[PDB]
RNA sequence: UAAUUGCGAUAACGAACGAGACCUUAACCUACUAAAUAGUGGUGCUAGCAUUUGCUGGUUAUCCACUUCUUAGAGGGACUAUCGGUUUCAAGCCGAUGGAAGUUUGAGGCAAUAACAGGUCUGUGAUGCCCUUAGACGUUCUGGGCCGCACGCGCGCUACACUGACGGAGCCAGCGAGUCUAACCUUGGCCGAGAGGUCUUGGUAAUCUUGUGAAACUCCGUCGUGCUGGGGAUAGAGCAUUGUAAUUAUUGCUCUUCAACGAGGAAUUCCUAGUAAGCGCAAGUCAUCAGCUUGCGUUGAUUACGUCCCUGCCCUUUGUACACACC
């Protein structure tokens, strides 16, 4: 009935999208996971290892379809936080590029996100209408 | 380790006879009255919720808030 | 002549005061080059003014 | 047809035009603003006036510049601005009046908006007023 | 006829405003079409510096203040008649570039 | 425990060395023919109504 | 009930607000009355609110304090010990949980409640550094009453496993049945003890 | 303080000494002839003057005031 | 969760690697009572084993936590970074260690052995008792005991 | 009254400097002017969802109209407006209403007669006098020191935890700066776990960095009150950056030990509203280095609307054998 990504926000979206990320079986996963913290102002890996990944994948197409093209720095910027620096004051730590990067490449191998004429990447067709048809799906399950 | 860590098990009696004698039930509700300890009390609650007596006032997170059911 | 030289490009040692050369309270932003005192000497001078 | 808000820096403008009932904040409906408490705070100028009340209005908002509470306030704001300026261009003006007075006898700021402006900070101490901390010996 | 580009710049608002006004009524005395006389926001160039010239007393900071007006105007004029637009612009303080 | 209660109709001013007390003037509600001056360490304005479990008891003025 | 549907899919449970008598998003806001007839003109409910965040010029003079709503003053007096400073909504969220502690405790209009509670720890008389037995106006009394239930759950819910939500809940809950076993009580007692020691 | 200076007091009584069939007791029609019939530098002066102006027109009509 | 009665296959405070690991805490944690392994090191370790991290060493098993022990003890091999490692490079054979065993504490005293021996600044500071990593000892670290 | 601000009293009257006025800035203005260096409406470019045309999407040389948002020039607006009460006679004060704003509208800049043996000869190619001036106290180069540690003090940062820590997710500012004689802010792609490295790009700037996708904050989970998953001091190993040169670790990064600290005595500082406090960001110092400062913005209380109890200051009275004026 006329269904955009907008119509759920924040938790709901991303915890389906990850859930057919689980279902599509392609993992599109580098390794890395069970290693990484996900940024250098973090302090411990995510709490699951199996998820983590297709959490961040599922948020980073959203992010990249709520707006026009997205780059990497962006994403570091984004998903870094506050480092606890010891006895001195908080500051902002840009997040993993390569995480950031190779979660793109990730998604670039899906065909969800494309490369953009002017620089980073914009979510793609077949982008578009997966997360369409998750934010319906999403929907119905639960308004 | 100070009281009822993991196991619980002498005493399931009054794990199911609980709700009389006191309305309130949450995650520290359980670590009060002397039953178990919090360390598997926001797991054990859900148990009651997904089927029991005890119905969630809310979407409640960091607390539990829930009622005996009529 | 290959003694009388060591390298300042950089540092406190490389740029001095363009009025009065000292190397100490040097002002460098918008390539003003002026020391913090010479400046609030020559500051009206140059449309730097105060208003608030 | 377009109103703006503000609280403290945040500026939400509101485009309000014939349509139905369509009440958008950043392409979202009304129950995506998430700071999960101030919903209502955002659900404010609706159930003040009228429950429904408009099947012949459309209601979308854009907000930037503040925080999150500025810019709820803002949006808050600017949606009952558009419907106060709607009822004043084209629907009626003793309803727009009788809405208005609905909205100030509940007045948050709803109308008009917050004059407080931060204070500029004076330099020997952090802040507009509070100073570093002084020893004497 | 050539479209081009004058922006002036100065700090001086009344003096700015005079060739910024000077030549919008130079082009309409000669009725050619412009895009209006664009107001890029005043540069604030404050600088903070400690009064006192040592270090002692009462820590007193004083800023000053450089405001760097701008302004653009958009047009188009043939070679003859726009040299005298960028010829009448002689005003002291105002500094004028033109681009095409 | 007596029960008693009064409105301030009148204050007077502000008492005490730094100045955190005000005397006022309270009208007993009941048996309103009767005023009696009092000492409040809160703010206090007119038609305002105060609980005090003395009741007869003409406070002085406090150096 | 006049179960009117917009275009925008949203649940009829806040259209339900203005459909019959206003109330919060939960809870009745109409029943509720101070049980002394002194502290009146001070407890502003209702006026009713949709959420305990009226964020308005409450200090720019003297007794516009007072016409808070009270629910938001305990909000705010429940942001302290300066890490807490700020984060309203984390004083509105503990106040939510705590209405709803109340509610599921012998709920009798949780608002109604701490109404109650305030009224019911307000300290009447207490001493001036002369130390002499003085009175207190309403508005001190209100005010010390939130500040000692706020100090009273803070102080309890430090170090402790219940959170500061149902500490809340059971201050106010001793302090509207008017028990010496709670921190407010206790220190408004402790207070008009020294009332016929300092006459 | 709202307390009005030498500058305020002095220039209403003078404008009141010699424009008295003249500007009535409304601020908005005082502050208007204040342009014509005097030269002030700076509006907010010459609101002060006005409104000064006002009160002294609206107290002088329930008893004649010292100067 | 579910049912864990396991009336006599529960563990009380235990052994291993040489310290006393707290039964009654998530294995990952409760590792990190161990002098060499911590926040990080014990979280990679409890899941490369693929051993769940939701549960205590009370009930976590009886050889999985050799297994744990003995990919603590070769993690280079067994699919782990260098850089991961609390001791790479050690000081004589270029192969990277991860020193979990009362013996870090005797490979920290080792260094320090053999910078005093040599005789550089670190190991004089160390001999001394004062600050090594340029710190300023004026006003600071005074009592230190 | 904030004010020698004014009323008023009265051998004073009329005035001057200061205060105020003034200037800058932060507030509003559906009013004027003009904006592909700002934005919004719709036309074709029309990928998604739904399919009676509706939502959000996108089109930096793609059209028309405009300035509600933004910018900045000219102006407008507040003058405590109106209405009550209190004034002794008023200056004023206190409330209510209206208002964008009613506490000098908020905050600053400027700031009289003057006094200090206050600080600065270590800013000055400002300087009297004295000292030195070729084994120099000039200038330069190498290296070290300014940081050095039984100890006392001051400004601060981090904490003592659940109103929390950690992990995922939500992704919200403002003040500013930035390279053409050359190396600055950096978008994007690539490599790397990280710091970081490489190829380009935009920007001499409302254009690009940047929408500074800041933090605190919000949501959902793990933790369960423990010298614990709070806390990150001390040290070891390794990896990069800046720098001719990182040893006495410049800094950053990964791992590892996890010290005191369970809310702090006597005392003591700052503060009355977008203020305290919490939170981060930009700029300055910069080849590199924040726990510093100058500003900026986010969240936003409690209490009070008074007093001379303490302290400091001002005025008046009074004593003086002081006038180089209590040194
Ligand atoms: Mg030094
Ligand atoms: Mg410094
Ligand atoms: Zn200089």
């Amino acid at each position: 009935p006329g269904v955009s990504v907008r119509d759920v926000a924040a938790q709901d979206f991303i915890n389906a999208y990850a859930s057919f990320l689980q279902r599509q079986g392609k993992l599109e996963v580098p390794g890395y996971v069970d290693i990484v913290k996900t940024s250098s102002g973090n302090e411990m890996p995510p709490q699951d290892a199996e998820g983590w990944f297709y959490k961040r994948a599922a948020s980073v197409a959203r992010h990249i379809y709520m707006r026009k093209q997205v780059g990497v720095g962006k994403l570091n910027k984004l998903y870094g936080g506050a480092k606890s620096r010891g006895v001195r004051p908080y500051k902002h730590i840009d997040a993993s590029g390569s995480i950031n990067r190779k979660v793109l490449q990730a998604l670039e191998k899906i065909g969800i996100v494309e490369i953009s004429p002017k620089g980073g990447r914009r979510i793609s067709e077949n982008g578009q209408r997966d997360l369409d048809r998750i934010a319906a799906q999403t929907l119905e399950e639960d308004e | 380790a100070q009281h009822a860590v993991i196991l619980d098990q002498e005493k399931y009696d009054r794990i199911l006879k609980e709700v009389p004698t006191y309305r309130y039930v949450s995650v520290s509700v359980l670590v009060d009255r002397l039953k178990i300890g919090g360390s598997l009390a926001r797991i054990a609650l859900r148990h009651l919720e997904k089927e029991g007596i005890i119905k969630p006032i809310s979407k409640h997170s960091k607390q539990a808030i829930y009622t005996r059911a009529t | 002549n290959v003694w009388f030289s060591h390298p300042r490009r950089y540092g406190k040692g490389s740029r001095q005061c363009r009025v009065c050369s000292s190397h100490t309270g040097l002002i460098r932003k918008y390539g003003l080059n002026i020391c913090r005192q010479c400046f609030r000497e020559k500051a009206n001078d140059i449309g730097f003014n105060k208003f608030r | 047809v377009q109103t703006f808000g503000k609280k403290k820096s945040a500026t939400a403008v509101a485009h309000v035009k014939a349509g139905k009932g369509l009440i958008k904040v950043n392409g979202s409906p009304i129950t995506l603003v998430e700071p999960e408490i101030l919903r209502f705070k955002v659900y404010e100028p609706l159930l003040l006036v009228g429950l429904d009340k408009f099947s012949n209005i459309d209601i979308r908002v854009r907000v930037t510049g503040g925080g999150h509470v500025s810019q709820v306030y803002a949006i808050r704001q600017a949606i009952a601005k558009g419907l106060v300026a709607y009822h004043q261009k084209y629907v009626d003006e003793q309803s727009k009046n009788e809405l208005k007075k609905a909205f100030t006898s509940y007045d948050r700021t709803l109308l008009i908006a917050d004059s407080r402006r931060p204070e500029p900070k004076k330099f020997g101490g952090k802040g507009a007023r509070s100073r570093f901390q002084k020893s004497y010996r | 006829i050539i479209k081009i580009r004058i922006t002036l710049t100065s700090t001086k608002v009344k003096q700015l405003e005079n060739v910024s006004s000077n030549i919008v009524k130079n082009a309409e005395q000669h009725n050619l079409v412009k895009k209006g006389p664009v107001r890029l926001p005043t540069k604030v160039l404050k600088i903070s510096t400690r009064k006192t010239p040592n270090g002692e007393g009462s820590k007193t900071w004083e800023t000053y203040e450089m405001r760097i007006h701008k302004r653009y105007i958009d047009l188009e004029a043939p070679v003859q008649i726009v040299k005298r637009i960028t010829q009448i612009t002689i005003e002291p303080g105002v500094d004028v570039e033109v681009v095409v | 425990t007596p029960v008693t209660l009064a409105k301030v109709i009148k204050v007077l001013g502000r008492t005490g060395s730094r100045g955190g007390v005000t005397q006022v003037r309270v009208e007993f509600l009941e048996d309103t023919s009767r005023t009696i001056v009092r000492n409040v360490k809160g703010p206090v304005r007119e038609n305002d109504i105060l609980v005090l479990m003395e009741s007869e008891r003409e406070a002085r003025r406090l150096r | 009930f006049t179960p009117v549907v917009l275009a925008t899919p949203i649940p009829e449970e806040v259209q339900q607000a203005q459909t019959e008598i206003k109330l919060f998003n939960k809870w009745s806001f109409e029943e509720v009355e101070v049980k002394d007839a002194s502290l009146v003109d001070y407890v502003q409910v209702r006026q009713p609110i949709f959420v305990a965040h009226t964020a308005g010029r409450y200090a720019n003079k003297r007794f516009r304090k007072a016409q808070c709503p009270i629910i938001e003053r305990l909000t705010n007096s429940l942001m302290m010990n300066g890490r807490n400073n700020g984060k309203k909504l984390k004083a509105v969220r503990i106040i939510k949980h705590t209405l709803d502690i109340i509610n599921v405790l012998t709920d009798q209009n949780p608002i109604q409640v701490v109404v109650d509670a305030i009224t019911n720890t307000g300290p009447r008389e207490d001493t001036t550094r002369v130390r002499q037995a003085v009175d207190v106006s309403p508005l001190r009394r209100v005010n010390q009453a939130i500040a000692l239930l706020t100090i009273g759950a803070r102080e309890a819910a430090f170090r402790n496993i219940k959170t500061i939500a149902e500490t809340l809940a059971e201050e106010l809950i001793n302090a509207a049945k008017g028990s010496s076993t709670s921190y407010a009580i206790k220190k408004k007692d402790e207070l008009e003890r020294v009332a016929k020691s300092n006459r | 303080g709202r307390v009005r200076t030498k500058t305020v007091k002095r220039a209403s009584k003078a404008l009141i000494e010699r424009y008295y069939p003249k500007l009535t007791l409304d601020f908005q029609t005082n502050k208007r002839l204040c342009d014509e019939i005097a030269t002030i530098q700076s509006k907010r002066l010459r609101n002060k003057i006005a409104g000064y102006t006002t009160h002294l027109m609206k107290r002088i009509q329930k008893g004649p005031v010292r100067g | 969760s579910l049912v864990v009665q396991e009336q006599g296959s529960f563990q009380h405070i235990l052994r291993l690697l040489n310290t006393n690991v707290d039964g009654n805490i998530k294995i990952v944690y409760a590792l990190t009572t161990i002098k060499g392994v911590g926040r990080r090191y014990s979280n990679l370790v409890c899941k490369k084993a693929d051993v769940d991290l939701h549960k205590r060493a009370g009930e976590l098993t009886q050889e999985e936590l050799e297994r744990i022990v003995q990919i603590m003890q070769n993690p280079t091999h067994y699919k782990i970074p260098a850089w991961f490692l609390n001791r790479q490079n050690d000081i004589t054979d270029g192969k990277d260690y991860h020193t979990l065993a009362n013996n870090v504490e005797s490979k920290l005293r080792d260094d320090l052995e053999r910078l005093k021996k040599i005789r550089a600044h670190r190991g004089i500071r160390h001999f001394w008792g004062l600050r090594v990593r340029g710190q300023h000892t004026k006003t600071t670290g005074r009592r230190r005991a």
